[PDB]
RNA sequence: CAGCGAAGGAUUUGGUGGAUUACUAGCUAAUAGCAAUCUA
């Protein structure tokens, strides 16, 4: 290309070093902390010694930082130059500056967090190599004076080009524009890359979980009306889902189970997708908010499926699985909740699965037909699987008392089953 | 009876509430300091 | 401002291939 | 244009058999020719009706449909009695039988042996060097099952055991539409969009005449000795040859032309003619 | 027959039949050779202009060709030519009446492979000459061993050994003393691609569902299965800069770019090529090089650059998506009508069955251009019907 | 390791040195013949320093479905294969040919309508000639064009006995004070209505008449009845074979339209019921296969003049069944304004409410509506005005969403005056005034 | 205001790619080697 920004590359190159006063003074007045004329005269003794002090006192309120005061926070770390030293050791101190930097996203509320990176940035110079860590790791405090310090002090990245005009101006940066940060799967690919260190390090939090949430809802919402670009942000949203069930946390659990419904909601799935998701979300499933959330996602994940075989089985191993984390009284009181949540889709599969692969306890199936109401394909399917249940093992009182309540309400629907298959002087033969 | 078993069908379903893009803006006000499960319930009633 | 997605001129930078000359032998 | 999609008389010509679209679904009518009201539905948009032809012997239809079946469908029960399937989901393009054995032709080249005394598939074919395929006819000479006629763009005859090319001829710009054999050694082919039929013989392969309508061709009949051909034109009219293989010594124009017009100034167009 | 006053001179217009390309290097450079039909044409691949072609025709139609370094070998109906600088340079007559089926260069030893098995491999008479001219052997797989053959390659570091890949079952072949030494395992279904891998000793394998099995012949074991659902499978590639990247290519026009370190589809292309018309017939990564060559049966050649990641952090994580870059193409069905543009006879038009009307320049091939269907619009008021 | 030894290469020697490239992989410069697997493994290290190893292949060798059935497919929605529904605020239309095309009209289109099972078309204008055509995808003709000189009709319809099906009645009417009905019989024989038996002073006008069966409810004389409005409250209830007054009704305050609901009784009996409104917009609901006397009444909530209200979801006037069990309870009703408010109501829970709320009020096309209908089978709604261009609109519904992809501006649409469907092909056709009448269908049925 | 009018219309502008001369492949120490190396 041209020459000018031919060299502008290479001054973007040897931005991190000072190659005279001028440019030494124009970046080391970079700081967290204090302002341009108190920061030109710091030196980094001052800011270690006060850096260390911070860190001890953040490692005794979090004991796993003796680590980076033995390899990062070190006396030897003041004359350990960045960039006068090879690429694998460099490496290797990003890394650790990336491990630092997961670690600390949550202590961005206390100030002992403040002075203990400041040293961090003014040294390892992480605010211009070392920013897109940084970056997303402290996204969640967007509405705080740390993130609009230390967007105002950072080198914008390619990729977070929407808040290059909230660089140095007091407005913090919105949500909406939070949201069109998020709205390109170049980002999310990124993010969930970050999330996929988060969750191997258990490193979430309650804070970070809702944020990230919040934001693919929000994506999700604005590609609402975009079926292309939905269909091309499927399986970025849905990997992460499935790596967040993976984990132990019942926060990233339950936000799995956000994402999955709003995502329900938004397109409608293929059956064999929603099922996998079911059972996914089933096979991590341990604390009790996080069988509440899953069982109202599980209907509502069922509640937005069409075409047919929407209410078909769920086969065994999937059947027994959800029987075995959920026994049936709790599936019995939640549909005796009264704020009666649409779940009749999922409770008509149930209902067919029972029958078909137990076929024992019936009286489960009539005491929630009695709890709620459902509409006539549903219960025509079911009554047609109770016929084939009644042909092949023999009659029992509790299948002939759903019978003849079935007989009570809408006759005419067992009547046509009938005449569908057979006759009701044959089913009184059965009788 | 093929065609009336399959407008029963199509009779068989509810108003459901679709999402659109200014639906979640609001979650963005209460996102501080918030449980994650009244976060799951208050996205749910919103949603439903 | 948008996310500057920017192509580039490319450049085919230089081979460096195997090649299957010395993949035989003869009895001596 | 005509709301008629396709038609096809019956042999000894009293009975024609034509395929509409009424709503969005084709429907198959019959009738005869001097009312009858079993129209055959289909069941979908995505099943039109490519092909069909009469057999002669419990009367019946047979119709390749778009997608790899062929619904043999007797006239009298007004329902498909046998549905021909395929090993693939490949719409056929033409169909022809003689006796038992019938020969249907796909989208994918391939060539189709059925019998509609048992119901079976005997044999099942792609050849080489033929790609563009849609019209075939089998070249009856008493038994001869073997040596069929295949059509488009440039004709080819095949023999049915050493399978391979025998004879090409040479076609048209367009992809033939009309191919239908005259004699023991004539046939008419005639593509879509020109006015230009050709007798070709089948075993010289030197064309003998160009019969040059005045508008398009879109269907002909013929008599049993080949001295009279009706073709019907695109625009509605009709052109009858007299004694085609006569000798205007090559390029034979339209002896006779027959149109229909209306008392009130209005042309009427007509469409599949039949000689005997 | 042979005329008296016009002889033919070239086939203009025409990039791509169907037939498998082949690609080769010269230095730092990148020559793509394809069929059209008889004649086959070679390509550069930096400004993708036409270099060579064959200087007169074949007899029958080309069904095979390869590329070493200088050499072209091609292959049709009995025969293999060794060209150099589209200039028939030596024929090969194979001894049989068996059609060519396909082939491979390596080392010493060309290896062709006829239509029922039998695979005639050559040897060049001095270990210093330039092409393989002698006759040396004639292996061939029987039915016990295998299928009947779909390809065959000598992949790396293998002393004077040869995989050839049957419809049923990998074998290999010691070719010096004309000796079978590895049959595989049994494979349950059709498969229709093989091509190696730069690392060590492995080559994918796609089948005609739509799963790519890795084989590791020194293990003689399968490594890893990517599944992909009923996709006729017909190209496979590797992407050899380092990091780490698989391509597939379905016959269904498609083009899905898999990572293989973290096994994750990277980009789907969908409709690349024409469905109808094959698909994607051939496609690969040019080696070191990140950008990709496809090349239809619809008489399109195309190429798809990787562009640099935008993450500096992360890098191999996010990947941008494959951009378009130079592409050759002609329409893809026989031309209607035709006109002469200028006095000078420098451009001349097209317009073809398909619908597509071309600009082609008989001067030189690089300036042929499609005319373009955007309308004016109607500076009235009116909207475009 | 190696699940083959070739025992042939360790007994070869080469001389490295012979060329430029195989000279490199040395070790010393006194070593000039190596042996055969030394070989094997010198240019292996090359290889592996040519190209470098990468993790994937020392990986492996082959709570987690998701991710794999993820990394399966592509297309991550279910709809190609039966969808058994619409999609909602994106439809399927495509065009087809315009039905007017092949014989066109004149006048404006002020009644369009479907032959119950036959593939037909009628068109009706003010040009006092009603055409009818045969309509399919392509190309569509007119099968015949009855012309009666002196009478602008102003609505006519198809009529089938739901008995013996053989009848096909055809009804129209005009400004005028006379009707007239149509046994069509492929020279026609029409028949002209103007007996009116009771009443004879309330009508004006014959212009807005409805057709619907009803059963005889103590024999099964299952027939049709022309319902005429009147001036002040009238609505009178006539006999379609015969032209006897069956009976009238009248609500108090004026008349702006009514429709047809019919319910299942039991296996072979019914019930009929009609819904007549105001312009203030409280509504009478009254059975009238006994005498007709006001079962329920309720209040639209909302609306200064209200316009149109239309019955559907189950079978109506524009959906009629065959056999007399194929009878189905309706599911929506719509209720339109001057406003261009209009609210539907749902019909399985506003039967008990005796003021009920709208499930939903939309707004969407501004200026006063003039036609709405129903899907066949009850998924799409159909409001259109008659004062602006491209005044047409959409609703999917039980979700009660406009279509957003169409209409567009685009579209051909013209200042629309009238709408119909088809009873199954979802074939959709609109008037316009300037005379033509234009075609789509929806691809989802 | 009108009409034109297939699930939008009409404009501003960046970047890349292809042309703007007539298409015989790269490098070097060049009757050859290289393309993994010109070194002993």
């Amino acid at each position: 290309s041209s020459l000018s920004d031919q060299l502008a590359q290479v001054a973007s190159n040897n931005a991190t070093v000072a190659l005279d006063r001028k440019r030494r003074q124009k970046l080391h007045s970079a700081s967290l902390i204090y302002n341009s004329k108190t920061a030109a005269t710091q030196d980094y003794d001052f800011i270690f010694e006060n850096a260390s002090k911070a860190l001890e006192e953040l490692s005794q309120i979090e004991p796993k930082f003796a680590i980076f005061s033995r390899t990062l926070f070190s006396e030897s770390s003041i004359s350990l130059d960045r960039n006068v030293q090879t690429k694998e050791e460099i490496k290797d101190l990003d890394n650790a500056i990336n491990a630092y930097l997961l670690l600390a996203s949550s202590k961005w509320y206390l100030a002992p967090t403040l002075h203990a990176t400041e040293w961090l940035v003014r040294r390892f110079q992480i605010h211009v190599k070392n920013t897109e860590m940084l970056l997303l790791s402290t996204l969640n405090y967007y509405q705080t004076p740390v993130f609009k310090r230390i967007l105002s002090i950072i080198k914008l990245p390619p990729l977070f080009n929407c808040l290059s005009n909230f660089v140095r101006s007091e407005k913090p940066p919105t949500a909406l524009t939070m949201i069109k940060l998020f709205n390109d799967m170049d980002f999310l690919k990124l993010y969930t890359s970050y999330l996929d260190q988060c969750i191997k390090h258990n490193a979430t939090y309650t804070n970070q979980l809702l944020f990230t949430t919040c934001c693919f809802i929000n994506v999700v919402a604005f590609n609402s009306n975009n079926d292309e670009k939905l269909n091309q942000l499927v399986p970025i949203l849905l990997e992460i889902s499935a790596k967040l069930l993976a984990s132990k946390s019942k926060d990233c659990q339950i936000a799995a189970h956000t994402i999955l419904v709003v995502f329900a909601t938004a397109l409608p799935l293929k059956k064999t997708i929603i099922l996998a998701a079911m059972e996914t979300i089933l096979s991590n499933l341990d604390a009790k908010e996080a069988k509440h959330s899953a069982l109202l996602t599980i209907c509502k994940l069922f509640q937005t499926l069409k075409g047919q075989g929407n209410v078909d089985q769920l086969p065994s191993k999937i059947f027994k699985l959800f029987d075995s984390k959920f026994d049936t009284v709790s599936i019995l009181t939640f549909l005796d909740k009264e704020d009666k949540p649409v779940c009749d889709k999922f409770i008509t599969s149930y209902t067919r699965s029972i029958a078909r692969y137990d076929r024992s306890k019936l009286n489960i199936i009539l005491s929630l037909l009695k709890k709620i109401r459902l509409e006539r394909y549903e219960v025509r399917l079911i009554i047609t699987d109770l016929i084939y249940l009644s042909e092949i093992l023999e009659d029992k009182s509790q299948l002939v008392e759903l019978f003849e309540y079935f007989i009570s309400i809408n006759e005419d629907l067992v009547l046509k089953c009938l005449k569908s298959l057979g006759l009701t002087g044959e089913l009184f033969e059965i009788r | 009876d093929e065609e009336d078993i399959a407008l029963e069908f199509i009779n068989g379903e509810k108003k459901d509430k679709l999402v659109n893009m200014n639906s979640f803006t609001s979650m963005f006000d209460n996102i501080q300091n918030v449980q994650m499960d009244t976060f799951f319930d208050r996205v749910m009633k919103v949603l439903t | 401002p948008k996310v500057v997605r920017e192509a580039k001129k490319v450049e085919m930078t230089e081979a460096r291939a195997y090649n299957a000359d010395a993949d035989t032998a003869k009895a001596a | 244009d005509s709301p008629v999609l396709q038609s096809a008389y019956d042999p000894s010509g009293q009975y024609l058999c034509y395929v509409t679209v009424a709503l969005d679904k084709q429907r198959v009518g019959v009738q005869p020719t001097q009312w009858n009201e079993n129209f055959l539905y289909l069941e979908d948009s995505k099943l039109k009706v490519t092909c069909l032809k009469w057999v002669n012997d419990t009367v019946a239809i047979i119709l390749g449909m778009n997608n790899g079946e062929i619904w043999l469908y007797s006239v009298l029960a007004n329902e498909v009695t046998y549905k021909f399937t395929t090993g693939n989901s490949y719409e056929i393009k033409d169909i022809d039988l003689m006796g038992n054995q019938l020969w249907c032709i796909d989208s994918s080249d391939a060539f189709y042996q059925f019998d509609l005394l048992q119901f079976k598939l005997l044999q099942h074919f792609r050849i080489n060097n033929c790609v563009q395929l849609n019209k075939l006819t089998i070249v009856p000479a008493g038994d001869s099952v073997a040596q069929l006629l295949v059509a488009s763009h440039s004709i080819s005859l095949i023999d049915i055991e050493e399978k391979k090319v025998v004879m090409t001829f040479p076609g048209h710009v367009s992809p033939v539409s009309t191919l239908q054999v005259i004699t023991n050694e004539f046939f008419i082919s005639g593509a879509e969009g020109d006015r230009f039929l050709n007798v070709y013989d089948i075993h010289s392969g030197m064309t003998k005449c160009v019969l040059v309508a005045e508008s398009d061709i879109k269907e002909l009949s013929h008599s049993g000795q080949a001295d009279s051909i009706a073709v019907t034109t695109e625009d509605g009219s009709l052109e009858i040859f007299v004694d085609p293989l006569v000798s205007g010594n090559k390029s034979k124009k339209s002896s006779k032309k027959i149109q229909i017009v209306s008392k009130d100034g209005r042309k009427v167009p007509i469409y599949n003619a039949f000689i005997n | 027959k042979n005329s008296k006053i016009f002889s033919p001179f070239r086939i203009i217009g025409n990039v791509s039949n169907g037939v498998p390309f082949a690609t080769g290097t010269l230095g730092s450079t990148f020559y793509i050779v394809t069929c059209v039909g008889k004649t086959f044409q070679i390509y550069d691949a930096n400004t993708l202009h036409l270099l060579f072609v064959s200087e007169k025709e074949t007899p029958s139609s080309i069904v095979a060709l390869s590329a070493h370094f200088h050499y072209v070998y091609a292959a049709y109906e009995n025969k293999v030519g060794i060209y150099k600088r589209g200039i028939e340079e030596h024929l090969l007559e194979l001894e049989t009446d068996a059609n060519v089926e396909h082939l491979c260069i390596f080392g010493d030893y060309l290896c062709a492979s006829t239509d029922d098995n039998s695979i005639f491999i050559y040897k060049k008479s001095d270990p210093q000459d330039k092409y393989p001219s002698e006759f040396y052997t004639k292996l061939t797989v029987t039915e016990i061993q295998g299928g009947e053959i779909v390809s065959l390659q000598h992949l790396a570091t293998y002393l004077n050994k040869l995989t050839v890949v049957t419809k049923s079952n990998v074998l290999l072949f010691n070719v010096r003393t004309g000796k079978l030494v590895f049959t595989s395992n049994e494979f349950p279904d059709q498969i229709t691609t093989a091509e190696p891998a730069p690392v060590l000793d492995i080559i994918a394998l796609g089948t005609v569902t739509g799963e790519v099995i890795m084989f590791n012949m020194r293990k003689g074991k399968r490594i890893r299965t990517i599944k992909i659902p009923q996709s006729r499978i017909s190209s496979l590639s590797f992407r050899t800069d380092g990091s780490s990247h698989l391509s597939v290519g379905t016959s269904s026009g498609d083009l899905i770019f898999y990572d293989l370190d973290r096994r994750s589809r990277i980009h789907v292309l969908k409709n690349i090529h024409r469905e109808s018309y094959g698909g994607v017939t051939q496609a690969t990564f040019l080696n070191g090089q990140p950008i990709i060559v496809t090349s239809g049966g619809d008489n399109s050649l195309k190429e798809y650059v990787f562009d640099p990641s935008l993450s500096q952090g992360s890098g191999d994580v996010v990947v941008q998506p494959p951009r378009y870059l130079r592409s050759r193409g002609g329409h893809s069905q026989p031309p209607s009508y035709i006109a002469f543009a200028d006095s000078q006879s420098h451009f001349m038009l097209s317009a073809s069955k398909d619908r597509s009307l071309w600009s082609f320049s008989l001067r030189k091939d690089a300036q042929s251009q499609e005319m373009s269907q955007r309308l004016h619009k109607k500076q009235d008021g009116g909207r475009v019907g | 390791e190696a699940a083959w030894i070739d025992s042939d290469d360790e007994k070869i020697k080469v001389p490295i040195l012979v060329t430029n490239k195989t000279k490199k992989l040395r070790t010393s410069y006194n070593e000039s013949k190596i042996n055969g697997v030394h070989y094997i493994n010198r240019l292996r290290s090359q290889f592996e320093k040519i190209y470098p190893r990468p993790k994937w292949v020392d990986d492996e060798s082959d709570i987690n479905a998701l991710t794999k059935i993820l990394s399966t497919t592509y297309n991550y929605k279910d709809t190609l294969s039966n969808s058994k529904l619409l999609p909602p605020k994106k439809l399927d239309i495509v065009r087809l040919k315009d039905a007017n095309a092949s014989h066109p009209s004149h006048s404006a289109i002020q009644s369009l309508s479907f032959h119950p099972s036959k593939p037909l078309l009628l068109t009706g204008g003010y040009d006092k000639t009603l055409r009818i055509y045969h309509i399919d995808g392509k190309t569509n003709h007119l099968v015949t064009s009855l012309h009666l000189v002196g009478s602008p009709i102003q609505t006519c319809t198809f009529y089938t006995s739901l008995s013996n099906q053989n009848q096909q009645n055809i009804f129209t009417a005009g400004r005028r004070r006379y009707m007239h009905s149509w046994d069509l019989s492929l020279t026609a024989k029409i028949e002209k209505f103007s007996r009116l038996y009771g009443h004879e002073s309330t009508q004006r006008s014959f212009e807005n008449f409805k057709v619907a069966h009803l059963q005889n409810s103590q024999t099964n004389s299952v027939h049709g009845i022309v319902l005429l409005q009147g001036n002040n409250g009238w609505i009178n209830i006539l006999h379609s074979t015969s032209g006897l007054w069956l009976m009238g009704c009248k609500i108090e305050g004026v008349i702006t339209d009514f429709c047809i609901d019919y319910q299942p009784i039991s296996r072979g009996k019914f019930r009929t019921i009609l819904i007549a409104v105001n312009a203030y917009g409280e509504v009478w609901e009254f059975d009238l296969n006994k005498n007709g006397h006001v079962i329920r009444r309720w209040k639209d909530q909302g609306g200064v003049g209200i316009t149109k209200i239309q019955v559907g979801g189950g079978t109506t006037t524009t959906c009629p069944a065959l056999q007399i069990s194929k009878i189905k309870q309706n599911r929506w009703l719509a209720v339109g304004s001057e406003s261009g408010f209009v609210n539907l109501y749902d019909r399985n829970n506003a039967m008990t409410s005796s003021t009920p709320t709208p499930v939903a009020a939309l707004d969407q096309l501004t200026t006063t509506i003039s036609n709405l209908q129903f899907s066949p089978d009850g998924q799409i709604l159909c409001m259109a005005s008659r004062a602006v261009k491209d005044a047409l609109r959409l609703v999917h519904l039980p979700s009660c969403s406009v279509f957003s992809n169409w209409p567009t501006s685009g579209t051909p649409l013209g200042k629309v005056t009238s709408v119909a469907f088809s009873p199954s092909g979802g074939l959709l056709a609109v008037g316009n005034e300037q005379g033509k009448v234009r075609l789509w269908k929806l691809n989802h049925y």
